[PDB]
DNA sequence: GCTTGACAAAAGTGTTAAATTGTGCTATACT
């Protein structure tokens, strides 16, 4: 839009931040050191944060962009641009 | 200022601060001084509320001060502050975490949940619009062009 | 961290070209039969983006896979026929 | 001079150099020699000084000896380190990019005390880098140096401050020791509150001894009838809780905690330093700590002498942290001692503990050793740590200076950021130490400089001087080397005070320094030592300004930096009017061929020079040809010899990159007219004769180094090869099989060096790009092309190759299958925009160059090479800048006396042998006894001709030059001569950058700066604001949205100007969609609300 | 003092609950991201180390949680569990910050906003720009007030897709693929249509630093020989230009308005007096003053 | 004279076997040659010197319609293994011209391309005498050539 | 602190102002700085000598020749609008503001005269010992 | 201008062996 009027600020709650969140991050893990994918459930996972390339899931089930915005049933990552990596967030659960 | 009163500070910080710049050799017109200094007199302390709505203690804008204060049917005296402190009390919430003190201004900000109407020039730097001086005021920029009738006429 | 370029940012001259590309395939298709150009366009999925097989081709037009297969070798002759292809070169890469 | 092929240079010094310069590369040879303690140092220190002498090496090894456990049951035992001849040479390692070392072998000695049996066994350290003969060290193949930091030593030092508030006077004294807590009064372990009495009876000590030492002490007495402690283990207690808040205490822990602190060895480390400093002055003994607290209270008081209750007297006064003998300077031998030392205390963890849970006897010297921490000091330091830096060569003086630097930044010494302006102003105890002229002109200024001339480094660390010692008003030849200490002891008289027939003073009275150091005039009566010769204090490239006492010190300064930025030049002419050091100062830094016995010359080739000594033995030298500098600079060599040729020892068998006859010549001579002109040397921008381009006198080489490697791929292997997926043969055309670049070919920007290849997929073309393939019949090939190309804006020869092939043995880290290194090299001819300078500190651009037909020009028709404006001169303080010019046109054209009848009155002071030099001889001017101005003018007027028998300049050093452009001359005499002006390391060729279009950074969008990315340019805070004073909102929010940040509106302008449409409309900065995001992440929410309808979506 | 926070909380709808944490957000992976540099070898923000020890330290606390543990062992997490989640938002706020290899601090989520290398100062009350070069300067005396010397392969690079347009207007080059690699060799073509698009086509100049807006002037560009810049010699004094070895940054403005403002705001010409004292700037000085004197 | 080509070499920055000048340091000294041709049209010299000596222009073997004036000057200086084989190809034209590169020419990775410097005059002044009243001006020119 | 300071109309209408001391004491001589003090203004009130006939009306530039006419009519002070007693509800105004230095007239009413304050004051700052 | 059958490559699909990965455990005494 680029013509926004106010900008405002809070606490952020715990369910604010559940809310934000695209999954919760259940492992320490990044990458796997011999495919150097990303490990689900960890930090990078696909299924929480998306898609490494665009339309394009984990497995690659679904590879094309004429299903965008469905979830592949095997991985559950979602079909849409790999940009959402960008703007995607997850949370953590403290005990 | 408390002896002569706001209007007398800034005779005497304007002849303080063109006396260094004479002494170098340097010639600034008054006004540039005048334009800092007006800033650093644009605040009064609150002694009492009384129904406010505001706290002792607090600094807060003149006009804003007066105007609320009416109420229709609250004592403050006037502050002089340093432009460092001035501009952290500046209402952009944004325009303060940039300055200086991030930390702190985005804590009180949160606090207090701030909103930033996002007037000043510096917030629309940052997001990218167009900032309200010079070419970007309002009267300027809704500027319409039409060739006239007659002009166009001779095509 | 500041050093490392985007590999998968956009680059605005391909971008541009490959939207001027898009456009002279446009007129080339248009130097062939209705059918000649519709079965290219199927066959590498242009207006879809999902190519289809010889089989999925003739569904459509009511032949054959073998025909198709046919259809494709003409049209393609016709392609490289270099009043069509002169234009498309210097987008080789 | 005393040089064996020393060039003829007449110099106009009145003085006698008594002393010759030192080695000027010793400050590093020495400090590693000492530390390796090879036979060279043995020699050394046995001949002279210390009976033991003990190598650096073997003295951090004696502290290691023993290692026993709480049980002293084990004792690992080190000794007798061991160096094997050096792996490969120098030259194979700068190549192989591995580190020039020397493995270290030692003897592990294990003993169990239970079965009193031993184990011998010889242990391999690792690879110990070692240092060329030129003071470097090859680490990865590049040439490295360990610059020298300055430090304070360990010792007490006292500082008195005024109170704040009470304005009463306070002392404040500190202990600073080599390792380990410091204490300052007691105040410890910076905590405050601690009163200095409760300690002292914490030793023990009853308070009667307290009234019985104190004595004479007031404020000793208050402050123990203050003090509230009884007992002494009591106030250990209020200094165990202090000292080690939130642990209980036991009388075992209250007792041994300052017992351990400090007397213990192990905790408290007594430096050599340190042990000796406090000794005279006054590990640690109580009798030490006691000494503390009496000085300081006798100071407080008043008093300048204290006696010790059992010790002698010293002087009781205030110390001086700037005082050189404070201060050290840890040289390369001892930063690599320390480093050292760090590696096996982290052994001796791993030994200390391997020896429980190893199964006994079991346990040899080796599983106990592990010796990752040890070689990992040594590599780990020269990477990453400031005082190992890259060697600076682009000329043999700026490599020269990078060795001798001192600066008091780095681990162990105060950061850049918080010393204050104390430390860097110059002492005066610097004198002929560290060179005041010479440092940094960037916020280093003062923390980093260079040692003098003279200056020798003490075997403790401080820098000691030389100096003649007089007695009687008798000049001695006796030469002592004295550190500050002991110079404020003495009087050390001017260098030159007239000399008296044998020698003795002649002058009524001595020019002398005091102790202060204020200087006074005493008559030859009361002085011991004098100076050695002027130019002392000075430093190497500061010796090398002629006239130097006429420029002051701030451009004197920019002229010593300049002359280390200078760039070899093809050609490598000397200067015309030069000072002593040029000589020396190239032999010294080894960029030039000498002969180590003398002989004669077999044969000369371009590749290398073999002399037949007298001793029978044949020595040859391989010349450096073409070789590329760190920074980019041409290090070629040339012989000066022919075959017939008779040589003496040291003597110059080739030239180096800056050096011509064995002396430096960082510039050209060049005919200067000091008028301004057509407004177009202005400003200090300089006009060049097109001559300079078409001679080459200016050109100087430059050769640049790219690589690229072949690796193996979790997806295949890449392959250096010819193929490259989508070109025309055309590309291809200057490679070879391999598809590396042909020598010898021309490479413009964008060209192929190395092709290479990389595995690629799944592709999934694009159906437009798949139905081309199709018709064209081109396949999608399997692989990416990544290929070396040469950077934007470059280009030049292809010079050679190098290929290093997993499939050849060769070598490489895993995963590592083929590397090439391709090296170009390009002529620059001088080129306007392309910075000049003098040796004074005057410095421009070039502006203009114009054809040699229209220029300021002689009556001979001669041009003149350069025009320099006459406003920069006068206000600049530089004018020795001008007498160079005069001398330079008097060296030139020769000259002659003067003579007969007799001498006239301004030679008798006096130039001899002076009298008559022919024309083009070479001057040298040493700075501090010069040409002097009476000797000038008589030499302005001579002499003829320039053919006919005409002169071209006048007694004022002026010239009637008329303008190649009207020919009409000019209407008033102008100055002409010859200056000697440096070509300097910035050159428009490397900072000329543009960008429309480029990368862009991964996290924020922006375009990445600098000229490797291809990157643009910063529109800062500053220009924003400028911006914004003009009133620009338009241009401020392009510059902001659609040329940096704008992800979607970068590529439509981009879409827009190719179409020629209008330019849209800006969208929002990726980085604020990305600050919303990082406070997010903190937990803050942040909504963009619109007037309404509330939160929108950035997405 | 007490009293401004508690009442900040009445009038704003913020439950003070917010100020512990029950969840804890994690930033998007491209803004903590990981990847190979040219050769393979990893690289990785600190981020992701310090959201490892987090999400390392819950686990273990709902691990001995569950067995039933001593409370020293699980108090004992719990604190590591709070000082794991400190590091992450501000490390080194409180205590030794956690370090990495070299025993360097990681840099937390406040590290990013803070500082001058931080986002506000770095990445957005300024940042790189498209479209800019620069060069040394050198004197333009012969130049019109108005003018500036612009090298030519500087300016080739500056308006590369104007003149791309240009020669597939008049038809030197059939597409634009052949026009980008037209200008990339410099195929002799391309200089006569530089000189076209550059026409009245202004340009702004730079030198740091920018003190008055003086510092930032428009001026009309002149395709130069040379790798440097031509400077008009009366605008040094605004720009405190010395010909010393100074470089300037040209930028190009490319929208109507920003062209606009650069001919009527910014050109060289309109700006004379200082806008300070108001004397004049532009003024001769040093050659030209002995000159006329 | 404008390109050169020697033999081993591949181009300027190597030294050659023998020879005490690197093939630069030569490539400066061929610079003070002075030739002069009939031309038209680019005709190429020779040059081929073995043993020891010292190479000079003298050694240079012009082709028929050119020469140099000046023999006696100091090229190479080669010893018992040095053996010099180089070509040079003289133009004509006026003027200084910088060398020209091989690949803006359609010159092969062999040709040693030099800069140029056609200039027969070597140094010129002038002055002048006028013829009082009546005075006139008689102008004389220094006129000096490179042979 | 002077960023958002900006001239948002032509008149404020005050007739609020500061007094400049414009020399004084004789001859029995102008102020040393009268240049950065009373030129560029513009005046509050006319200003007029005893008794007096008004030399110079108010809401004039007060230019060179302004200065000469009124020091022939002896006032040795004049009232001056200034942006410390502009009553502007947003930013400040033109007349109050005065000339602007760049152009030599009344400044325009986009100037952002904060900006403009803040460098002319900092500028100088390296000239400052 | 189009279709049929024989046919081989290509692409999936299920079935199995090999490898990779995760977890439990080690009892002189050692705090
Ligand atoms: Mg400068
Ligand atoms: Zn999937
Ligand atoms: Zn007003």
């Amino acid at each position: 839009v680029n013509f926004f009027d106010e900008l405002r600020i809070g606490l952020a709650t715990a369910d604010d931040i559940r809310n934000w969140s695209y999954g919760e991050v259940k492992k320490p893990e990044t990458i796997n050191y011999r495919t150097l994918k990303p490990e689900k459930d960890g930090l990078f996972c696909e299924k929480i944060f998306g898609p490494t390339r665009d339309w394009e899931c984990y497995c690659g089930k679904y590879k094309r962009v004429r299903f965008k915005g469905i979830i592949c049933e095997r991985c559950g990552v979602e079909v849409t641009r790999a940009k959402v990596r960008r703007e995607r967030m997850g949370h953590i659960e403290l005990a | 200022l408390r002896v002569q009163g706001p209007r007398e500070v800034q005779i005497h910080l304007v002849k303080e601060v063109q006396e260094v710049y004479r002494a170098q050799g340097v010639s600034i017109h008054d006004k540039h001084i005048e334009v800092i200094v007006r800033q650093m007199l644009r605040r009064v302390t609150i002694i009492d509320s009384g129904s406010t709505e505001f706290l002792p203690g607090s600094l807060t804008e003149r006009a804003e001060f007066e105007a609320e204060n009416r109420r229709v049917v609250a004592a403050g005296r006037p502050v002089l502050m340093g432009i460092t402190k001035a501009s952290l009390a500046t209402d952009s919430w944004l325009s303060a975490a940039s300055f200086q003190e991030t930390t702190r201004v985005l804590t009180d900000a949160a606090i207090n949940c701030r909103s930033d109407k996002l007037n000043g020039l510096k917030e629309n730097v940052i997001i990218g619009k167009l900032i309200p001086a010079g070419t970007g005021i309002s009267r300027y920029r809704n500027i319409q062009v039409q060739p006239t009738e007659e002009a166009r006429a001779a095509a | 961290g500041d050093f490392i370029e985007d590999s998968e940012a956009v680059v605005a001259v391909d971008a541009v070209s490959f939207t001027l590309l898009q456009d002279q395939l446009q007129s080339v298709l248009e130097t062939l039969s209705e059918r000649e150009a519709g079965v290219v366009r199927l066959r590498f999925g242009l207006t879809d983006g999902q190519p289809r097989t010889l089989d999925e081709i003739g569904q459509v037009y009511g032949v054959t896979r073998e025909r198709i297969r046919q259809i494709e070798s003409k049209t393609m002759s016709k392609l490289r026929h270099p009043s069509r292809s002169q234009v498309l070169r210097d987008y080789l890469d | 001079n005393s040089v064996p092929g020393a060039p003829n240079r007449v110099s106009f010094a009145k003085l006698r150099e008594p002393l010759e310069v030192p080695g000027l590369l010793d400050v590093q040879t020495d400090s590693f020699e000492w530390l390796v303690g090879s036979d060279r140092w043995r020699q050394a220190a046995i001949d002279r000084g210390e009976e033991n002498p003990v190598g650096g090496l073997e003295e951090v090894l004696a502290e290691l000896s023993p290692i026993e456990d709480f049980s002293g049951s084990m004792s690992l035992s080190f000794s007798d380190p061991r160096f094997d001849e050096v792996k490969a040479s120098v030259d194979e390692c700068k190549d192989k990019d591995m580190t020039y070392a020397a493995p270290l072998f030692v003897t592990a000695e294990f003993i169990n005390n239970n079965t009193g049996e031993i184990k011998s066994q010889t242990v391999f350290m690792g690879d110990f880098p070692m240092m060329t003969e030129k003071g470097t060290f090859i680490i990865n193949g590049t040439e490295r140096v360990v610059v020298s930091q300055l430090v304070r030593s360990p010792g007490v030092y006292f500082d008195e401050t005024i109170d704040k508030s009470t304005e009463k006077t306070l002392h404040s004294v500190k202990v600073i020791p080599g390792r380990g807590a410091w204490l300052e009064f007691v105040r410890i372990d910076r905590k405050r509150r601690q009163p200095v009495t409760v300690l002292l009876k914490a030793l023990g000590w009853t308070n009667e001894q307290i009234v019985e030492r104190f004595g004479f002490s007031e404020i000793m007495m208050g402050t123990l009838e203050k003090d509230t402690t009884s007992g002494t283990d009591e106030a250990l207690l209020d200094i165990y809780r202090k000292l080690r808040p939130g642990e209980p205490p036991t009388k075992e822990s209250a007792q041994t905690l300052l017992e351990n602190l400090f007397f213990k060895e192990k905790r408290y480390d007594l430096a050599r330093v340190g042990r000796y400093k406090v000794n005279k002055k006054l590990t640690l003994t109580e009798e030490d700590v006691v000494a503390t607290i009496e000085y300081l209270v006798r100071l407080h008081e008043g008093q300048t002498s204290m006696t010790v209750p059992g010790g002698v007297e010293v002087p009781v006064e205030v110390d001086d942290i700037d005082h050189f003998g404070n201060r050290r300077l840890r040289t390369v031998g001892e930063l690599i001692q320390n480093q050292i030392r760090v590696g096996l205390s982290r052994m001796e963890r791993v030994v200390r503990e391997r020896m429980t849970t190893q199964d006994v006897e079991a346990i040899t010297p080796q599983t106990l050793i592990n010796i990752r921490p040890v070689v990992a000091a040594i590599k780990e330091f020269f990477g990453t740590s400031q005082l190992s830096q890259f060697m600076d060569q682009n000329n043999p003086l700026s490599g020269l200076t990078h060795k001798r630097r001192l600066s008091a930044l780095g681990p162990g010494g105060l950061s850049r950021e918080r010393a204050g302006l104390e430390v860097r102003d110059v002492h005066p105890s610097h004198y002929g130490r560290m060179c005041p002229i010479e440092t940094p002109e960037g916020p280093n200024i003062g923390l980093i400089g260079s040692l003098s001339v003279y200056a020798r480094v003490n075997p403790f660390g401080f820098i000691e001087t030389p100096y003649r010692k007089v007695e009687n008003g008798v000049v001695t030849d006796q030469i002592d080397y004295l550190t500050a200490d002991e110079e404020d002891r003495h009087v050390v008289a001017q260098a030159n005070s007239p000399t008296d027939e044998n020698g003795r003073f002649t002058e009524d009275r001595v020019m002398v320094r005091k102790k202060g150091g204020e200087v006074e005039f005493v008559s030859a009566d009361q002085v011991d030592y004098m100076d050695v010769s002027p130019r002392q204090m000075v430093s190497v490239a500061t010796a090398m300004i002629p006239f130097l006492e006429h420029d002051d010190a701030n451009r004197a300064l920019m002229g010593a930096n300049m002359q280390r930025q200078a760039v070899p030049l093809v050609r490598s002419e000397a200067p015309l009017v030069g000072t002593g050091m040029e000589l020396r100062a190239a032999i010294d830094a080894g960029d030039v061929v000498v002969a180590d016995k003398t002989g004669v010359i077999e044969e000369v080739s371009a590749d290398y020079i073999t002399v037949m000594a007298d001793d029978g033995t044949r020595q040859s030298y391989r010349l450096r040809k073409f070789a590329r500098s760190n920074h980019g600079t041409c290090a070629n060599q040339r012989p000066i010899v022919d075959a017939g040729q008779r040589v003496e020892a040291g003597q110059v068998i080739a030239d180096g990159p800056c050096t011509q006859n064995g002396e430096m010549a960082l510039g050209k001579n060049l005919l200067v007219a000091i008028m301004p002109w057509e407004g177009h040397n202005y400003e200090d921008a300089i006009i060049l004769s097109n001559r300079l381009v078409e001679e080459d006198v200016l050109t100087s080489i430059h050769i640049e180094e790219h690589e690229i490697d072949a690796r193996d791929t979790k997806l295949g292997a890449e392959e250096i090869t010819r193929d490259i997926p989508n070109v025309s043969d055309e590309v291809l055309a200057d490679l070879d099989e391999r598809g590396i670049v042909r020598i010898g070919a021309e490479v413009r920007d964008g060209d192929i060096l190395v092709g290479k290849v990389t595995p690629k997929g799944e592709t999934e073309l694009t159906p437009e790009e798949r139905l081309l393939r199709a018709i064209f019949g081109e396949k999608a090939r399997e692989v990416r092309d990544t290929s070396l190309k040469v950077p934007h804006g470059e280009s030049g020869k292809v010079i050679g190759i190098r290929v290093f092939s997993r499939e050849d043995d060769d070598e490489l880290p895993a995963g590592v299958n083929e590397l090439v290194r391709v090296y170009v090299a390009q002529k620059r001819k001088i080129s306007d925009g392309d910075k000049l300078a003098g040796r004074h500190g005057n410095k421009g651009v070039i502006g203009k160059i114009l054809p040699v037909e229209d220029m300021p020009f002689l009556p001979d028709g001669t041009p003149v090479d350069i025009i320099l404006n006459t406003h920069g001169v006068p206000r600049r303080m530089n004018i020795g800048q001008i007498l160079e010019t005069h001398l330079g046109w008097v060296a030139k054209a020769g000259w002659n006396i003067d003579v007969a009848a007799g001498v006239p009155d301004w030679a008798s002071k006096l130039p001899e042998e002076l009298y008559s030099a022919p024309a083009d001889s070479t001057v040298a001017t040493p700075v501090f006894d010069g040409a002097q101005e009476g000797e000038l003018a008589g030499l302005l007027g001579s002499t003829l001709p320039n053919r006919d028998g005409e002169v071209m300049v006048d007694a004022d050093g002026k010239s009637t030059l008329f303008d190649g452009r009207s020919g009409e001359p000019f209407p008033y005499p102008v100055t002409v001569g010859y200056m000697y002006i440096l070509k300097l390391h910035h050159l428009v060729d490397d900072k000329i950058h543009a960008r429309s279009t480029g990368p862009y950074s991964m996290i924020t969008q922006q375009p990445l700066g600098g000229k490797a990315q291809f990157g643009g340019q910063r529109f800062g805070e500053m220009e924003c604001w400028a911006m914004q004073a003009y009133g620009a909102a338009y241009t401020l929010q392009e510059l902001l949205t659609i040329k940096s940040d704008d992800t979607v509106g970068r590529v439509k302008v981009y879409e827009a100007i190719v179409k020629g449409e209008n330019i849209p409309e800006p969208g929002i900065p990726e980085s604020f969609k990305v600050l919303l995001k990082e406070l997010q992440s903190l937990c803050l929410n942040v909504e963009v609300l619109s007037s309404d309808g509330a939160a929108i979506e950035m997405r | 003092k007490r009293l401004k926070v508690v009442a900040a909380f009445q009038q704003s709808g913020n439950s003070p609950m917010g100020m512990v944490l029950d969840a804890v957000p994690v930033i998007p992976p491209e803004l903590r991201p990981m990847v190979q540099l040219d050769g393979g070898r990893f690289a990785t923000s600190d981020l992701n180390d310090l959201y490892r020890r987090v999400i390392n330290r819950n686990n273990r606390l709902k691990r001995l949680i569950d067995l039933g543990a001593p409370e020293i062992i699980v108090n004992n997490e719990k604190r590591m569990l709070q000082e794991s989640v400190d590091a992450l938002f501000d490390n080194g706020r409180r205590g030794r910050p956690v370090t990495g290899p070299g025993n360097r601090p990681l840099k937390s989520l406040s590290d990013l906003l803070k500082g001058k290398q931080g986002r506000f100062r770095q990445n957005l009350l300024g940042k790189r720009v498209d479209y800019s070069g620069r060069s040394v300067i050198v004197v333009g005396p012969q130049l019109k007030l108005h003018q500036c010397g612009l090298p030519k392969l500087m300016a080739l690079e500056l308006f590369k897709p104007f003149v791309m347009k240009r020669l597939v207007d008049l038809n030197h080059a059939q597409n634009i693929k052949s026009a980008k690699r037209m200008v990339e060799r410099q195929r002799p073509q391309v200089w006569d249509v530089l000189e076209e698009v550059i026409a009245e086509h202004p340009v702004l100049l730079n030198r740091a630093p920018t003190l008055h807006r003086l510092g930032i002037q428009a001026f009309e560009p002149q395709l130069v020989e040379g790798k440097a810049i031509q400077l008009h010699p009366l605008v040094c004094e605004a720009f405190n230009a010395d010909f010393d070895g100074d470089q300037m940054a040209v930028h190009l403005p490319l929208s109507a308005e920003a062209q606009a403002e650069a001919r009527i705001l910014m050109l060289s010409s309109n700006n004379i007096l200082s806008p300070a004292s108001g004397k004049p700037l532009a003024m001769p000085r040093l050659d030209m003053v002995t000159g006329l004197y | 004279v404008t390109s050169i080509r020697i033999d081993g070499v591949l181009h300027e920055f190597t030294t050659v076997p023998g020879v005490k000048e690197d093939v630069t340091d030569i490539i400066l000294n061929l610079k003070g040659l002075v030739v002069s041709s009939d031309d038209d049209e680019p005709v190429t010299m020779y040059l081929r010197k073995q043993g020891p000596g010292v190479v000079t222009a003298g050694d240079i073997v012009p082709p028929a319609g050119v020469t140099v004036h000046n023999p006696d000057m100091h090229i190479a200086t080669l010893n018992d293994k040095g053996k010099l084989e180089v070509e040079l190809v003289v133009e004509r034209g006026r003027g200084y011209v910088p060398a020209v590169q091989n690949k803006a020419s359609g010159a092969e990775i062999g040709r040693i391309p030099v800069d140029s410097i056609y200039s027969p005059v070597l140094k010129v002044t002038y002055k002048v005498e006028a013829t009082q009243r009546t005075d006139f001006d008689k102008l004389i020119i220094d006129v000096e050539t490179k042979n | 602190v002077s960023q958002d300071v900006i001239v948002r109309e032509h008149d404020c209408e005050t007739e609020r102002g500061i007094n400049v001391t414009l020399a004084e004491r004789g001859p029995d001589i102008r102020d040393a700085h009268v240049e950065t003090s009373a030129f560029a203004r513009t005046l509050a009130t006319d200003a007029v000598d005893a008794n007096g006939n008004v030399i110079i009306e108010r809401g004039h530039d007060l230019g060179d020749p302004a200065i000469d006419a009124l020091l022939a009519a002896g006032i040795t002070t004049v009232k001056v609008r200034s942006v410390l007693t502009c009553t502007s509800a947003t930013g400040v105004c033109a007349m109050c503001y005065g000339r602007s230095m760049a152009t030599g007239k009344l400044v325009d009413i986009g100037e952002a005269v904060g900006i403009v304050a803040a460098q002319s004051i900092g500028e100088p700052g390296t000239q400052l010992t």
